[PDB]
C-alpha cells in the first residue's frame, strides 16, 4: 500500500461564485483567513501521497506562484506537485483524456473533484477498498458518504440523491430537484434490471456530497475507450454501472464526521459558521498548521491572532474572529463574524453576522447585517447593507451607499451590479 | 534558526512536527521520548566543536517547538532539563581549560556582579539518564506513595488516564490488607472511555469500583477520604493542568468540605513557567462530541473545554520518586533542575 | 375505551378444502391447532375486554358455534352480521357499517393469522409515540422473481408509501412533496405485511361521508400526503402513518403458503 | 395489584435510603383502573420534560377527570370507597417513583373537600360545585402564583440581564419568555445540562423557539463562563423548615460558586411548594432512577449501539449508581418569591401558619 500517487480538481466552478473572479481566481481565496487548497493538502500529506498532480488553467500564473511560496517545492517532503496545462473554462473529461495521453500511474490513484476541508482519517478506508479488490477482479472506485446537517430544507441547491446496499454496499442512481423556489418536476424513474442479485436495499437523500474517488488502473483506459463522457458522477459511473462493463462494480462508505464541499455562498457561510463552532476538531485555529499563523482559543467562542489592538468601552458577542495588525478605534458590536489579518477602522461597526476578508480599511460608521467584504476592497463612509450581499476584488466604495438583498458586487478593473472604480450604485463609471 | 539544514541533517523533524500539530502522538511520556530521540539524532550525526552557538542552536530548536503548540509542555521541558545538563558541565569545563564557593548549591547576587574533550561521550550518556529516568519514575514513587493510605478510607480518583497513575494505584492494591474504596467520575468529553477502561482494569486486579456523574460530588464529597490525581502538567505557584474534564469544581468542592488532595507527580513533567490568566492556558474542546445535527447551532452557543487548570488553593501533596512536596513549595523543587534564563527562550 | 374487530370472509384465493359447504375461514386446522385459536390467546394476552367478531353473508351460526363450543374464552364475544358485502369489498364495508359502537381506539385483526411475535409491544408503541396509525411487517421465508416493496424509516419508525406491483406503470415513480419534509426514505424488498392494524379515536368521521377505500389499504395510510394542493379535510396531531420489523417466523396466508406453515409448525 | 419485586441491581453498599427498582410493561391491570393514570405512569418511568411544577398540574387534571366520570351508586354512597381508591392511587404512583410535597399537599386538600360535603346533597348539583371549585383552587395555588412570581420578578430583575439557570422549572420559562418578548428586553440567557437527562437541552430548544440568545452548559467545566454573569434562579423543587433546597443534580456547586465569586443565588417558589417535614443533607432521602440511564453513548436518548459498556454483574463486581436529587445549602440562597409576595429562607417557615 506504499507508494501512492493523487490527481486534484482545483479551478472547477468559477462563475458559480458570480461577484469574484476577475485577476485572481476561485480555489485561492480564504476562509477565515487561510486559503482552501492547504486544507486538500493537509489531506493529501496525511494519506502519505508521493506523486502529485494539479490542474491550473484560469488566473493559472498566480496560483502556480502560491504553490511555489509554499513549502513543498521543496524536497524535504515525500511529495513533489506538477503543473496540467488546459484552456479556459473546461469539463473534466478532456483534462482525464490529457492525463492518459501523458502516461504515468502503476496501480492506485486519487481524484479529489472540487474543494473539499476533510477531518477523516483515511488509512482504515484505503485498508478496506484493498481488503475489497482482493475480493474480486472486475472492481473499480470508492465514494464517500455522511448524514446531512439535521434536515436538508435550509440546503436548497444540493438535491443529492443516492440508491444503496447493506451487504456489498453497492449504488446506482442520481437525481436533482429544486423544489420550494420553483415547484415543478414531482417524477422520477428507477433501474429495473438487476434487483433480486442484491437483494438488501437503502435508498438516502440527506447525504452531503464530497466527490471523492479512489481508482484502480481502469479509468483512464475507460475514458479512453467511451469518449462520450463530460463528469464523473451525472453520467460516468452511472453509465459503467449499466451494462457497460459485464461484472465490473464499485464501492460506498459512510463516515458520520464533518465533509463538505463548497459550491455557493450561503454554503460556504454555513461552512464557516460550522467552523466557528467547535464541529472541527482535526482542524482548529489555535493548533495552527502553517508555522505562521498565531491564532488561539478565547472564551465567548471568540478567535484571535497575536497582536489586537482596540479602544474603550466594547460589546462583544459569540462565534467570531480577528486577526492580526487589526487597528481598531471605539465601537465594533461584534456578532458572528470573520475579519482577516491586518484591519485598521476609523470608529464603529455594528456587526450582525456579517463578513470581512484580507486587508480591509473600513472608514466612519457602518451598520452592517449579514453581508461579505473581499479582499483589499476598502469600505469609505457609511456602509449599509441587508442579506447575502457579496462584494468583489479592489471594490474602492467611497462616500454615502444603500443596498438590500442578493445585489452583487463587481471584481474586474464585465456582466454584474456595483461597480469597483469610484461609486458602487450611485454612478457608472469604469468598463 | 529556521528549518533550513534541518531536514536532510536528522530525517524525521518534519514527521515529529506533524504528530505535534495534528495530534498523531498520544502519551506525554510518548512525546518526551519522541523529543529524546530527536535530540540524540542531532547529536549523532551533527558535529560542531563549538559549544556556546550549538547550546544557542538547541535553545531556538526548543523554542520553535514550543511555539508550534501552546498547551504540550513536556517537549520544553526535557530540552530545557537538557540545557541545564549541558550547562553546568561548560561551566566546569571553562575552569579547567582557563587553569569561589557559595553559602549554598546557588547565591543571588552573581547574577547582579560580574563573574577537546570527551564531552561528546558525556552529552550521549546524558539522554541515556534522562531516557532512564523516564522508564523508572514508578520505581522511585513506590515507597513514597505506600506511606499515605490507610484502612476503611473512600478514595476519589477523576481523570484517571496514564499508565504511571494505574501502576501506583496497582502497586497500593497489591497489599490488599490495606482498605480502600474507589470513586470515579466518568469525564464528559473525551474522559469516558478512558474511564470505562480504568474501571476494568481495577476489576481486573479485585479493586472496589464506584461509577460517578460529574454533577455528583457534592452528594459524595463529605464521604470521601482522600482524593489522588494524575495531572499532565505542574506549575510555579502550584497549581496543576490535568489531562482533561471535572477538576476545577471537584477540587472547589474539596476546599469548601476540607479534603486532602493527592497528587501524582514527576519533575521532568513539572513545568517552570507561570500561569497567570485563564484567559491563556486553559485548552478549549470539540463540539463535535456534544451533539449532532448543525441547523440548532444558529441561535444557541454550545461552551466545552477538554483540559482544565487548578489554583493551588486547594491541592497539598506531590507524591513524586523524589518525594511528595508542598504546592507553596515546588518552585525550588523546578529550579533544583531548571533556570531563570532557560524562560522566555 | 378497549376494543377490537375480527375480520372474517371466505376463501376465494386459496388453491385446493375451503369450497365446501359446512367449513369457514375462520375455522381451519391447517397446523393441529385452529386458525381462531392463536386469534383467542393474542386477544387475552392483550388484555381487551369487550371484542367483537365481524361476520360475512356466508357461515352466521357456525362462527358462533366455534366461538362457544370445544375452547378457554371466558369473555363476552358477540358475532355480528352486516348486511352490505359483495366481496368484488372485503371488510372495509363492514367497518363503514361499524362506527357508532366505537367508543375508544380499535384494533383490527383477521380471521387468518399464523403468530410467534411478543404481541404487547406492538400495542405498547401505539400508545406512547403519540402515532394515530402503526402496523407491521415480517421477514422472508429462509429455509430451503416479482414480488412486493414497501417504505421505512430507521433512527422513530414510519411509513409513507404502501403500493404493490399488480397494477402500476413499468417504471418506479416518486412524488417530489413526499420527500422535502422527512427526508430519508428506505425501500425493502425480503419484506411481508401481516395486515395487523391500530386505529385510534379519530378515524369514525370519514368513512360516514366519504368512502375511498378497497381491501382496507387505498384510503386509510396514504391519505397522509399534507403536501403540494391540501384539499382533503383532515382531523385533528397531523396524519401519519407507522411500521415496525419483527425476526420470527410468522406471516400472511393469501396463496401457496399454507403447505409451508404446516412445516413450519411442528419445530 | 399485579406485580412487585424481581428486579435487577445490588442492594449498594454506598447509599440504600430508600428502595430502588415496579411495573412498566402492563399485563394483568385490575378492572377498574383508569387509564389515565395508567399513562402518566408511563410517562413519568422515562420522562424528559416535566418536573416538580407541571407534574402536580397534570396530577390535578387526571383527578378532575375522574370526578367527571364518577357517579353516586345505588349501594355505596358517595363517601364510602373513594378514599380507598385514592390510597391505592397514591400506592401504585409511590412504586412507578417517588412524589414531591406539592402533591401531598394537593392529596390533603382532596381529603378535607371529601369530608367537607355531607353525603345527603344532590349527586349531580354536588360534582357540578365540586370541580368548579377545584379548577378555582388550581387557579389561584397554581397560576395566580406563577403570575405573582413574574409580577416580584419583574420588579426585581434589571434593565437588560443575563440569567444563568438549571433545569426544567416551569415557571422560570415562563417567565424567561415573558421577558424576551412580552415586557421585552435583552436576555443573555445560559443554561446548564447533566450526563443522564436532557432537561437544560429542551429549555434551551424552547427558548429558541421563542427566539433567545443562549449559552449551552456543561459540569466539566462551569467556571469557564462567570470569569461578567450578574443575575442567577436555582431548579426549585421543594423548601424544608429549615431554610433548604431538595433540587436536582449539581445546582448545590453552582450555589457555592456563586457564593464564592461576588453574588448571591436566587430562587422563585409557589406557596404551596413549603413542606413542614425537614432534612439537612444529600444522604437524608435520596430520589433514584435505574444505573441503565448512562451505558449509551451519549448524543441523544433512543439510540441501542454495540461497544463496550453493558456490564452490572457480568465482569468482577460493578456498581454504578447516581442520584437524582440532591441539598442544596442555605446561607446562599437569600432570595424567595411566592404567592405571599416576599422574605428569606432563613425565614424558614413563617407563611406556613399563615397559609
Amino acid at each position: 500500500e506504499d507508494r501512492l500517487q493523487a490527481v486534484v480538481l482545483t479551478d472547477s466552478y468559477e462563475t458559480r461564485f458570480m461577484p469574484l473572479t476577475a485577476v485572481k481566481p476561485r480555489c485561492l481565496l480564504p476562509l477565515a483567513n487561510v486559503p482552501l487548497i492547504e486544507y486538500t493538502l493537509e489531506f493529501l500529506a496525511k494519506a502519505g501521497v508521493h506523486e502529485v498532480f494539479l490542474i491550473c488553467s484560469s488566473h493559472a500564473n498566480q496560483i502556480n506562484d502560491y504553490i511555489e511560496n509554499s513549502k513543498w517545492n521543496l524536497p524535504w517532503s515525500p511529495f513533489k506537485i506538477t503543473t496540467i496545462m488546459s484552456p479556459e473554462a473546461r469539463c473534466t473529461g478532456d483534462v482525464m483524456r490529457d492525463l492518459d495521453n501523458r502516461g504515468i500511474i502503476t496501480g492506485d490513484f486519487i481524484l479529489v473533484s472540487g474543494d473539499v476541508l476533510t477531518n477523516i482519517d483515511f488509512s482504515k478506508m484505503l485498508e478496506f477498498h484493498k481488503k475489497m479488490h482482493l475480493q474480486d477482479k472486475d472492481h473499480i472506485s470508492t465514494m464517500c458518504l455522511s448524514k446531512a446537517s439535521t434536515y436538508p430544507k435550509t440546503r436548497t441547491i444540493e438535491p443529492a440523491a443516492f440508491v444503496l446496499d447493506k451487504s456489498t454496499s453497492r449504488c446506482i442512481y442520481y437525481q436533482d430537484l429544486p423544489l420550494p423556489s420553483s415547484r415543478e418536476k414531482t417524477s422520477i424513474q428507477i433501474d429495473p434490471e438487476l434487483l433480486d442479485n442484491v437483494d438488501e436495499f437503502v435508498i438516502r437523500n440527506d447525504l452531503i456530497d464530497c466527490r471523492i474517488d479512489i481508482c484502480t488502473s481502469h479509468v483512464p483506459l475507460i475514458f479512453q475507450e467511451n469518449f462520450d463522457y463530460q463528469s464523473l458522477r451525472t453520467d460516468f459511473v452511472k453509465g459503467v454501472i449499466s451494462s457497460d462493463i459485464l461484472g465490473k462494480h464499485i464501492y460506498a462508505y459512510l463516515t458520520d464526521e464533518y465533509a463538505v464541499r463548497v459550491e455557493s455562498w450561503q454554503t460556504y457561510d454555513t461552512i464557516s459558521q460550522d467552523f466557528l463552532g467547535r464541529w472541527c476538531y482535526p482542524l482548529v485555529l489555535d493548533s495552527n498548521i502553517q508555522d505562521d499563523q498565531t491564532y488561539s482559543y478565547e472564551s465567548r467562542h471568540i478567535y484571535k491572532e497575536k497582536d489586537v489592538v482596540l479602544a474603550q468601552s466594547c460589546k462583544i458577542g459569540k462565534c467570531t474572529a480577528i486577526g492580526s495588525g487589526t487597528k481598531i478605534g471605539e465601537g465594533t458590536k461584534i456578532e458572528n463574524s470573520v475579519i482577516g489579518r491586518n484591519c485598521q477602522i476609523g470608529e464603529n461597526i455594528r456587526i450582525k453576522n456579517s463578513f470581512i476578508w484580507d486587508d480591509c480599511i473600513i472608514g466612519n460608521n457602518s451598520i452592517i447585517d449579514h453581508s461579505l467584504i473581499a479582499s483589499n476592497a476598502t469600505l469609505g463612509s457609511n456602509v449599509r447593507l441587508n442579506d447575502g450581499c457579496i462584494i468583489g476584488f479592489n471594490v474602492k466604495i467611497d462616500d454615502n451607499m444603500d443596498l438590500d438583498r442578493n445585489t452583487k458586487i463587481s471584481a474586474s478593473p464585465q456582466d454584474l451590479d456595483d461597480q469597483t472604480l469610484a461609486v458602487s450604485i450611485v454612478g457608472d463609471k469604469g468598463v | 534558526h529556521p528549518n533550513a539544514a534541518t531536514s536532510d541533517v536528522n530525517v524525521t523533524i518534519d514527521t515529529f512536527v506533524a504528530k505535534l500539530k495534528r495530534r498523531q502522538v498520544q502519551g506525554s511520556y510518548a512525546i518526551a521520548l519522541e523529543t529524546l530521540q530527536l535530540l540524540m539524532r542531532f547529536i549523532s550525526a551533527a558535529r560542531w566543536n563549538h559549544v556556546n552557538d550549538l547550546i544557542e542552536q538547541i535553545r531556538d530548536l526548543g523554542n520553535s517547538l514550543e511555539k508550534a503548540h501552546p498547551t504540550a509542555f513536556s517537549c520544553g521541558n526535557v530540552i530545557r532539563r537538557i540545557l541545564a545538563v549541558l550547562r553546568d558541565e561548560v561551566e566546569e569545563d571553562t575552569m579547567s581549560t582557563t587553569v569561589v564557593a557559595e553559602p549554598l548549591i546557588s547565591s543571588m547576587f552573581n547574577l547582579l556582579q560580574k563573574p577537546k574533550t570527551d564531552y561528546r561521550q558525556v552529552a550521549i550518556q546524558g539522554i541515556k539518564d534522562l531516557i532512564d529516568e523516564i522508564k523508572n519514575i514508578d520505581e522511585g514513587i513506590q515507597q513514597i506513595a505506600i506511606d499515605l493510605i490507610h484502612d476503611h478510607e473512600i478514595l476519589l480518583t477523576p481523570t484517571p488516564d496514564s499508565k504511571t497513575v494505574l501502576k501506583f494505584l496497582i502497586t497500593a492494591r497489591e497489599r490488599s490488607n490495606r482498605t480502600f474504596t474507589v470513586l470515579v467520575t466518568e469525564g464528559f468529553p473525551n474522559n469516558t472511555k478512558n474511564a470505562h477502561e480504568f474501571a476494568k482494569k481495577l476489576a481486573q486486579h479485585n479493586i472496589e469500583t464506584l461509577v460517578v456523574p460529574d454533577s455528583a460530588v457534592f452528594a459524595l464529597m463529605s464521604r470521601v477520604g482522600k482524593v489522588i490525581i494524575g495531572t499532565k502538567a505542574v506549575f510555579v505557584n502550584g497549581g496543576t493542568i490535568s489531562s482533561n474534564s471535572g477538576v476545577s469544581s471537584v477540587c472547589e468542592c474539596a476546599r469548601e468540605f476540607r479534603t486532602p488532595v493527592f497528587a501524582v507527580a514527576g519533575l521532568y513533567k513539572l513545568s517552570p513557567l507561570y500561569p497567570f490568566d485563564v484567559e491563556k492556558f486553559v485548552e478549549f474542546g470539540g463540539s463535535q462530541r456534544i451533539l449532532p445535527r448543525m441547523d440548532p447551532r444558529k441561535r444557541l452557543d454550545t461552551v466545552n473545554q477538554i483540559t482544565d487548570y487548578v489554583p493551588p488553593e486547594n491541592i497539598d501533596i506531590y507524591i513524586t520518586n523524589v518525594g511528595g512536596f508542598n504546592p507553596s513549595f515546588i518552585y525550588r523543587i523546578a529550579w533544583d533542575n531548571y533556570k531563570q534564563i532557560d524562560v522566555h527562550l | 375505551s378497549i376494543q377490537a374487530f375480527v375480520f372474517c370472509g371466505k376463501g376465494s384465493n386459496l388453491a385446493p378444502m375451503q369450497h365446501s359447504t359446512r367449513l369457514p375461514k375462520a375455522l381451519l386446522p391447517i397446523g393441529n391447532r385452529p386458525m381462531i385459536e392463536y386469534v383467542l390467546d393474542w386477544c387475552d394476552q392483550a388484555d381487551f375486554k369487550e371484542i367483537s367478531v365481524v361476520a360475512p353473508v356466508d357461515e352466521i351460526e357456525l362462527i358462533e358455534s366455534g366461538l362457544t363450543s370445544f375452547l378457554n374464552s371466558n369473555h363476552s364475544h358477540h358475532l355480528q352480521d352486516p348486511k352490505k358485502i359483495n366481496f368484488i369489498s372485503t371488510g372495509e364495508s363492514l367497518q363503514k357499517e361499524l362506527l357508532p359502537r366505537i367508543n375508544g381506539d380499535f384494533v383490527i385483526l383477521p380471521c387468518d393469522f399464523v403468530t410467534d411475535i411478543p404481541p404487547q409491544v406492538l400495542v405498547d408503541q401505539f400508545r406512547n409515540r403519540d402515532d394515530n396509525n402503526l402496523a407491521m411487517t415480517i421477514y422472508y421465508k429462509n429455509s430451503l422473481k416479482q414480488q412486493q416493496f414497501f417504505t421505512v424509516y430507521s433512527e422513530i419508525l414510519l411509513d409513507v408509501y404502501s403500493q404493490r406491483d399488480v397494477t402500476k406503470t413499468k417504471y418506479l415513480q416518486i412524488r417530489s412533496h413526499l420527500l422535502w419534509n422527512y427526508p430519508n426514505l428506505t425501500v425493502s424488498t425480503k419484506l411481508l405485511n401481516s395486515f395487523i392494524y391500530f386505529c385510534s379515536f379519530e378515524l369514525c368521521q370519514l368513512l360516514k361521508l366519504g368512502p375511498q377505500s378497497m381491501s382496507r389499504q387505498a384510503s386509510f395510510k396514504d391519505p397522509f400526503t399534507g403536501n403540494q394542493q391540501q384539499q382533503n379535510p383532515p382531523t385533528t396531531i397531523f396524519i401519519l402513518p407507522n411500521e415496525t420489523l419483527f425476526i420470527r417466523a410468522n406471516n400472511l396466508n393469501a396463496y401457496m403458503d399454507a403447505n409451508r406453515f404446516v412445516l413450519k409448525i411442528k419445530s | 395489584p399485579g406485580i412487585s419485586s424481581v428486579i435487577p441491581t445490588v442492594l449498594e453498599q454506598s447509599f440504600d435510603n430508600s428502595s430502588l427498582i415496579s411495573v412498566k410493561e402492563l399485563l394483568l391491570n385490575k378492572d377498574l383502573i383508569h387509564p389515565s393514570i395508567l399513562l402518566l405512569t408511563s410517562h413519568l418511568a422515562h420522562y424528559k420534560i416535566v418536573g416538580s411544577i407541571p407534574r402536580c398540574i397534570a396530577m390535578l387534571e387526571v383527578f378532575q377527570i375522574v370526578i367527571k366520570d364518577y357517579q353516586t351508586p345505588k349501594g355505596t354512597t358517595l363517601s364510602r370507597n373513594l378514599t380507598s381508591y385514592l390510597s391505592h392511587q397514591i400506592d401504585l404512583l409511590k412504586k412507578a417513583r417517588p412524589l414531591s410535597v406539592t402533591m401531598g399537599n394537593a392529596i390533603r386538600w382532596l381529603k378535607q373537600e371529601i369530608s367537607l360535603i355531607d353525603p345527603s346533597t344532590p349527586d349531580k348539583a354536588a360534582k357540578k360545585d365540586l370541580c368548579e371549585k377545584i379548577g378555582q383552587f388550581a387557579k389561584e395555588k397554581i397560576e395566580l402564583a406563577d403570575q405573582l412570581i413574574i409580577d416580584n420578578a419583574s420588579t426585581q430583575i434589571e434593565e437588560s440581564t443575563t440569567i444563568v439557570t438549571y433545569g426544567s422549572s416551569k415557571v422560570l420559562t415562563e417567565l424567561l419568555l415573558h421577558n424576551a418578548i412580552s415586557l421585552k428586553k435583552n436576555i443573555k440567557v445560559i443554561v446548564v445540562d447533566s450526563r443522564p437527562l436532557f432537561e437544560g437541552r429542551k429549555m434551551a430548544e424552547t427558548l429558541r423557539n421563542a427566539g433567545v440568545n443562549v449559552m449551552y452548559a456543561l459540569i466539566t467545566s462551569l467556571d469557564t463562563i462567570f470569569n461578567d454573569v450578574d443575575y442567577v434562579f436555582l431548579g426549585a423543587h421543594s423548601i424544608l423548615s429549615n431554610g433548604f433546597l431538595y433540587s436536582r443534580a449539581g445546582t448545590a456547586m453552582l450555589a457555592m460558586s456563586a457564593k464564592r465569586r461576588n453574588i448571591p443565588v436566587l430562587v422563585c417558589c409557589e406557596s404551596l411548594k413549603f413542606s413542614q417535614r425537614v432534612q439537612l443533607d444529600s444522604v437524608t432521602f435520596n430520589e433514584l432512577a435505574d444505573p441503565n440511564d448512562l451505558v449509551n453513548i451519549d448524543y441523544e436518548n433512543p439510540v441501542e449501539r454495540r461497544g463496550n459498556k453493558g456490564a452490572l454483574l457480568n465482569q468482577f463486581i460493578k456498581e454504578r449508581k447516581f442520584e437524582k436529587k440532591k441539598l442544596a445549602m442555605e446561607n446562599k440562597p437569600k432570595g424567595n418569591k411566592i404567592g405571599g409576595k416576599k422574605g428569606s429562607e432563613g425565614e424558614s417557615k413563617d407563611a406556613s401558619n399563615e397559609e
